[PDB]
RNA sequence: UUGUGCGCCGAUAAUGUAGCGGGGCUCAAGCACACCGCCGAAGCCGCGGCAGCCAACGUGUUGGCUGGGUAGGGGAGCGUCCUGCAUCCGGUGAAGCCGCCGAGUGAUCGAGUGGUGGAGGGUGUGGGAGUGAGAAUGCAGGCAUGAGUAGCGAUUAGGCAAGU
RNA sequence: GGGGAUAAGCUCCGUGCGUCGAGAGGGAAACAGCCCAGAUCGCCGGCUAAGGCCCCUAAGCGUGUGCUAAGUGGAAAAGGAU
RNA sequence: UCAAACUCCGUGAUAGCUGGUUCUCCCCGAAAUGCAUUUAGGUGCAGCGUCGCAUGUUUCUUGCCGGAGGUAGAGCUACUGG
RNA sequence: GGAGGGGAGUGAAAGAGUACCUGAAACCGUGCGCUUACAAUCCGUCAGAGCCCUCGACGUGUCGUGGGGUGAUGGCGUGCCU
């Protein structure tokens, strides 16, 4: 039959992205592909298999248009009248990992596994991150030709 | 008011569940020698004399 | 003659409670309410049993898709230049050589590379 | 070595001794039969031309014939009234591998 | 200026973004025109089983077409009980009931088995039906849910000591 | 085509027109009547239809030539507009 | 219990109305139209299903040929009306 | 205190004790196994990790033409009748 993951097959590798000048849907899609582990021929929709992922520099993350100040983040407390908004630049310049975090959040299954998956994402608005022991390896969105 | 619908069997055990008594707390004593165990709120009342021990 | 009902209804009431073990509440106790769910659960594992065949092909495509990623080629243009090169393995298989031999991988997307036309684009 | 043979429409992985569940075929128990190959994996080089994939064929040998799993259908339609019961167990044969 | 391809205001209601399905996209993941792939259904093909109609040759095989379906029409069957006849089983344990292990295209089956039980059953072939329920705000009996919940029936009131 | 204010998810007729009714499957987010296609059963085989191929979500952040700045794309008129 | 009490009987009153009608599989498979109707939510006959018998392609599709229209269009000192 | 029960006896049987043949279902417990307190569930179905039990083969645990129980997790999925 097909094969099928056993317990300890998965085995795990981190990834650092530089946000810098990167488009946010791009980098958002590549980070959700890796976190769910879809590049991986032992991927199964069953499993996290995934790898875990390092978002550094996401204060310099590109935003095309005139998305900066005109598309909202919105929430509601659920008291009348509730709805809070905020634009991407102050939502940037107060919390720089949220956009991002947000961003990549929104790709991935809304499942229970998605909640899983969610908790190997690391995202900081400095060049630097506190994960050096793992020893990440650098990862270039790259564009496969055909 | 009245029940719209059957409670289902979890739902009716779960509320169930928290209908039940504590054990009371029982601390030891002598009364005529025999060692016997007593509720300590009545401690001083056997030490007197006064609780019935069966 | 005066007909009992009782051993013909207690026949058919004794295999639909039987096929419903395991089911939650009353549609396991319940005879009237375990037949609702037995025909549910038939018309879902007939559907089912058709869909698993399509949901398997696409794990497989995912699998064989990832591993040609890993060797710089997409899917599409490796199912093309398998298909130029006359090769007849189906995607089962295909999925699991990328699972288990990744050489053989390898060399299949070398020859379907090879069978490739030279300007994928041309309007040949 | 492994090869992927054909049989019944469908191909399979097989290796040396492998047992393997096929469409049934009409060959009695303890026989042998001849089957096509649509790739051979034989250490590192992998053989998959058309030519040399024809030069070479499996031999294995019929160990039974058995059934399949027992399916229920029930096909239904609410508010219709129509109902359809009916039952399937595929023929099988259980073939082992000999060589390649 | 003339026609044109895309664009701008016009544009504008009351739970919450709310007139891309979401994230997001102009570094197009938008539009137009050409080109190349692939995905994608119970459609078609491959392999195996079954059935209806017809054909061919035969003394049942093969082949060709066909096989969604309500109202409804036609055909063939499962299970229940009582019985004529004929056979077989049974206190060395029938029926009924509860399991296990299997079986048939279906209703269903198990002269396969284990436990319980204590007196009648099976099979073949005919005969006859009070012959099959899931629902009629259906009927009788038993029992749930609400729930250990409401209430414990006035407008006077009980207490202590001793006894049993 | 008639009636109604050619307004109605209004009503009444014609149509070897369709589908649903009595029709599952795929697509249109969901979606009796729209598009593709008519389910005898099994398969962990293949090719396609409509519709699609950044991630959710299977398959192209496909190739070439141009356009758009309006998030137009991703609702609307008379009319207005270096 | 009262715009004609209650009980039993006629009696299993009568309802073009409402509800219900119990095992399986195989083959085929509708209609919601016309006429009449104290008629319009009913019914009769016809239309459409199925079964049997009889008859054979008479059915259907495409090409060609022979026919009659007064629609669309157009036209009007060719008529009648505005 | 009784009711009731435990030994002991009767009985072929007390899984025949005057609540008494057989003793089904709903309903109510007790014990063991698996699971379950970040999760939006017509409660099933298709994949399916882990754990437990069982049948075979070889060693000491490790597969198999295996089988059962439970099922984290993913896909799909709008109760029956009229």
């Amino acid at each position: 039959p097909t094969y099928t993951p056993k317990a300890g097959d998965t085995t795990r590798s981190w990834y650092v992205i530089d946000a810098s000048d990167v488009v946010l849907g791009r980098l958002a899609s590549a980070a959700a592909t890796l976190l769910r582990g879809k590049h991986k021929p032992t991927f199964t929709p069953n499993v996290d298999g995934g790898d875990f992922v390092i978002v550094i520099n996401a204060d310099k993350i590109a935003v095309s248009g005139d998305k900066l100040t005109k598309k909202f983040a919105y929430r509601h407390s659920g008291y009348p009248g509730g709805l809070r908004k905020r634009t991407i630049g102050e939502l940037l310049e107060k919390h720089p990992t949220r956009v991002v975090e947000n961003a990549i959040i929104g790709m991935l299954p809304h499942n229970k596994l998605g909640r899983q998956i969610q908790k190997k994402l690391k995202v900081y608005a400095g060049p630097d991150h506190p994960h050096a022991a793992q020893q990440p390896i650098p990862f270039e969105i790259k564009q496969v030709a055909q | 008011a009245v029940p719209k619908r059957r409670m289902s069997r979890a739902n009716t055990r779960s509320r169930r569940a928290q209908w039940k008594a504590e054990a009371p707390g029982l601390v030891t004593v002598s009364v005529a020698g025999q060692q016997r165990k007593v509720p300590r709120r009545l401690l001083k009342a056997a030490r007197l004399g006064l609780v019935d021990l069966d | 003659a005066r007909v009992k009902r009782a051993l013909n209804a207690q026949k058919k009431r004794r295999t639909v409670l039987k096929a419903s073990k395991g089911y939650r509440g009353q549609r396991s106790r319940l005879y009237r309410k375990a037949k609702e769910q037995q025909l549910h659960s038939l018309t879902y594992a007939y559907r089912d049993r058709r869909a698993r065949k399509g949901e398997f092909r696409k794990l497989w495509i995912s699998r064989i898709n990832a591993a040609a990623r890993a060797n710089d080629i997409t899917y599409n243009r490796l199912i093309q230049g398998l298909k130029a090169a006359g090769v007849e393995v189906d995607r089962k298989n295909l999925a699991e050589l990328a699972v288990s031999d990744p050489a053989a991988f390898t060399a299949l997307v070398d020859v379907a590379r090879a069978a490739l036309p030279e300007d994928v684009n041309a309007p040949s | 070595t492994y090869a992927i043979v054909k049989t019944g429409g469908k191909q399979y992985k097989v290796a040396a001794g492998d047992v393997v569940k096929v469409e049934k075929l009409d060959s009695e128990p303890g026989a042998s039969v001849s089957l096509p190959v649509a790739l051979v994996v034989d250490g590192a080089n992998v053989t998959s031309k058309a030519d040399d994939l024809a030069k070479v064929a499996v031999t294995a040998e019929v160990l039974e014939h058995t059934k399949g799993p027992k399916i229920r259908i029930h096909k239904f339609k609410n508010k219709t009234g129509y109902h359809k019961r009916q039952g399937h167990r595929q023929q099988l044969t259980v073939l082992k591998v000999t060589g390649i």
